[PDB]
């Protein structure tokens, strides 16, 4: 007995480690109006100081911005400036190292995920004119004409295609860490694009051409990525209709990149192996 | 008893530890009451000499 | 060219009396300064620029400079300063002590004492090289109260005299 | 009003201080972050300071005694507080005249 | 980074970001009179 | 982590004032120091580690110390002193020498020579490390009779005061 979850090595088992006490505040902790008062404590002690900084209120604007709140009794200091210098070092702090830190992770990143892809040299199989034969008759993003098939690049909306990168450059983060082939860790490598490689047959097979695997969907609905440091992902689907993006009839009615992608990483993958199909079905939300 | 209104919680903020969906609520249900007015201080101290009274 | 005669050196900001106004307390009025905003035709609020050496003194004389050690010690955070001097050059302090006098009794002796740190808190305007004879005149024992006029030697932008003892301050576009 | 801490803590902080640092040295002011720093008190600091400065002057006049925070920490930012004018309630005399004789705190204990 | 809570309150000492809702095209309440040519919004569909 | 400060030095066994009870001998009470043992819940006896400074200064001050060279010499056996004392590395000895004032008439001398004494000894617990400003205030003549208070300033487990003239003694986890 255990219980065990999916891991980079099959089913290993897991637990949870004491609350040790020390970990920096991190970049939730730090806000404009929580260190602009802080900072108006660098400024020395005495008359000329006391009173400035005993009255050193601080308010809200609606942009962010913690200023100095001026009731009609203000005695102009430097204390004011000491407010505008912690509340600007906020601001660049939220605006400079918080990008640049959440885009050096490939679990993390939100605004740099093409450059991601970029550097894992990710080519996509279905959309060059010489793909494979193997890879099915006509793929759901060809459209038919009598000589052949052809391939029509699709634009996807800017929230789904930042989301569907994300989940690639996770899976793709994964499956660079060396799994073992088979079916467990498969099916978590490619966990985040929301598909499961799942065998069609019961009996040993062993003995039997065609050993096939059919793709099943785990969910309709990427999860998304937040720019911000406190909150949720926001979940977007993770398919399209043909006819509202208004693209020729011949293709599927759903399109699904998490899919497509997976169908390549699972076909590079098992590749070595002689007699595997890949029954692609039509799956409907 | 009446001394306590202003509790300082840690879960309406973006602090980097905070269990999301959960809230706070305060409120004072019941009140004080009637309080001792002892007036003995004669018959328990009276030659008994201090130096500093703390009251509570 | 000719038109050099001209510094390009600006001031910045300068403290002022009784910038932010008097106030009362019924034992006098005090001055209570700070920093001056100068109107324009349009808005345009600025913050002014004269009296540089005043400004100087009255950052000096209104800031706690450090404590001296005693076997007492000092609260983690009233020891007096400020730690922007860790960074200066010239190898001093920020600040003056006059409110750190050993009060005893015999007042004169009391006036005697806060002549002194004060002339010398103030020495540090010629020492930075923006007076050159800052001098005082404390005089009175009353009860408590004290008069300790200040005077504040200055020169001019343009050295209009020949042959002096001295050698023309080095901050001398301030006007002094 | 709207104190953090439990009056009486601090009020008994500020009295042991008070009964214990004056035992032979009965002309110690207790006041200021030295002297009169109450260790055993910790607040998180507050965006509006309590008091303000004009209501601190008012109470300053009418013999009352006020504590505020040490440090400037910031809003949360765990802090201290110490005593302003180690006084006592005394204002004018038997026959209604203004007096500062038995104002400090420590002019009481002289006396005794 | 504690905030405070007092009795009535809510958390997070006192000030408020605002809302602005800023709506646009009204919604269609059956005790008000329309003319010809006037704009309602229901289910999220402008009418 | 950031729970860390606690010293992770314990302190042994102390030996304590009136730890095994007053010795009445009809000229007065005297204190009879030995170790404490505290109970517990449940059976399981422990010898109690509190007051260590006051701890020190009893085995300072009830214990003989090493005694001069003389003409006609000492027992094998009584000269005073511990053999262990031949393996510190302070170069110090152990023990008090109070009880070898050579007795003299006018007993304010004998007074000022015990005071000579105690506090020579009683230096060793600033020299060690353990107070900072012990001293004595033996102020009797009677008939035989002497007071002799004994202060012993300590301090406290976490530096709460800059500024010092001395230092942080050596031992003040021990509190002092």
């Amino acid at each position: 007995m255990n219980v065990l979850i999916p891991g980079i090595d099959g089913m290993v088992s897991a637990g949870t480690l004491e609350y040790t006490g020390c970990c920096p505040p991190s970049f939730a902790d730090v806000d404009e109006c929580t260190l602009a008062t802080a900072f108006v404590g660098l400024l020395p002690s005495g008359p000329l100081w006391d009173r400035p900084k005993y009255e050193a209120i601080t308010t809200i604007t609606e942009a962010g911005n913690c200023a100095a709140c001026w009731t009609t009794d203000h005695c102009p200091t430097l204390v004011d400036y000491a407010v505008n210098v912690g509340a600007r070092l906020a601001s660049v702090i939220e605006r400079t190292i918080w990008p640049a830190v959440r885009e050096s992770d490939p679990f993390t990143a939100v605004t740099s995920t093409a450059d991601w892809l970029n550097r894992f040299d990710w080519v996509n199989c279905f959309e060059t004119s010489c793909r494979s034969k193997e890879l099915g008759e006509k793929t759901p993003i060809e459209y038919m004409t009598d000589c052949g098939p052809v391939y029509v690049k699709i634009t996807y909306p800017p929230s789904l295609q930042q989301a569907f990168e994300s989940a690639l450059i996770k899976s793709l983060e994964r499956l660079s860490m060396g799994i073992i082939k088979n079916l467990a860790a498969i099916n978590f490598v490619i966990e985040p694009l929301k598909v499961r490689v799942v065998p069609v047959d019961t009996t040993d097979a062993c003995e039997n051409e065609t050993l096939c695997v059919v793709l099943e969907k785990t969910s309709d609905f990427f999860d998304g990525v937040n720019a911000n440091t406190c909150g949720i992902p926001t979940p977007v689907a993770a398919y399209i209709d043909r006819d509202v993006m208004q693209l020729p009839s011949d293709l599927d009615k759903y399109i699904w990149p998490g899919h497509m992608a997976a169908e390549c990483i699972v076909r590079s993958l098992l590749s070595h192996v002689s007699r595997f199909c890949l029954i692609r079905t039509e799956q409907a939300p | 008893g009446n001394h306590l209104s202003v509790i300082y919680t840690n879960l309406g903020s973006c602090t980097s530890v905070t269990p999301e969906g959960v809230t706070v609520t305060f409120a004072q249900t019941t009140a004080g009451s009637v309080n001792p007015t002892p007036n003995d201080y004669a018959t328990v101290v009276n030659e008994c000499c201090f130096a500093v009274y703390v009251l509570s | 060219c000719t038109v050099d005669v001209a510094d390009r050196r600006k001031r910045f900001w300068t403290t002022q009396i009784a910038a932010c106004g008097t106030s009362s307390d019924d034992c006098g009025d005090c001055a209570r300064p700070g920093l001056q905003l100068m109107c324009n035709g349009q808005g345009q609020v600025t913050v002014s620029t004269d009296n540089y050496a005043v400004g100087l003194a009255l950052n000096i004389l209104l800031t706690d400079a450090s404590k001296a050690d005693t076997g007492c010690g000092w609260t983690p955070g009233n020891r007096g300063g400020f730690w922007g001097d860790s960074f200066r050059s010239d190898n001093l302090r920020s600040g003056s002590k006059i409110r750190q006098v050993p009060t005893r009794t015999s007042m004169r002796e009391t006036v005697s004492l806060i002549r002194a740190y004060a002339l010398d808190d103030l020495k540090k305007l010629v020492t930075y090289g923006v007076a050159k004879s800052v001098d005082v005149d404390l005089t009175y024992r009353g009860s408590n109260k004290i008069d300790m006029t200040v005077i504040i030697q200055g020169v001019d932008g343009n050295e209009s005299r020949v042959g002096l003892t001295g050698e023309r301050i080095s901050n001398a576009w301030v006007w002094s | 009003t709207t104190y953090p801490v439990l009056p009486y803590l601090t009020n008994a902080a500020y009295g042991a201080l008070s009964a214990c640092s004056t035992c032979n040295n009965p002309e110690l002011n207790i006041q200021g972050q030295t002297f009169g720093l109450l260790s055993c008190i910790n607040m998180p600091e507050s965006c509006t300071p309590g008091w303000t400065f004009g209501e601190v002057t008012q109470l300053q006049a009418n013999g009352f005694v006020v504590s505020g925070p040490s440090t400037t920490s910031g809003q949360g930012n765990y802090t201290s507080p110490y005593i302003y004018n180690d006084v006592t309630n005394y204002l004018r005399d038997e026959k209604n005249r203004p007096n500062a004789t038995f104002r400090d705190a420590s002019s009481r204990r002289l006396a005794a | 980074k504690l905030r405070p809570l007092q009795v009535g309150g809510v958390p997070g000492c006192a000030n408020i970001p605002g809302g602005e809702d800023c709506q646009c095209w009204p919604e269609w309440t059956a005790d008000n009179g329309y003319f010809f040519g006037d704009v309602v919004q229901q289910g999220g569909v402008l009418y």
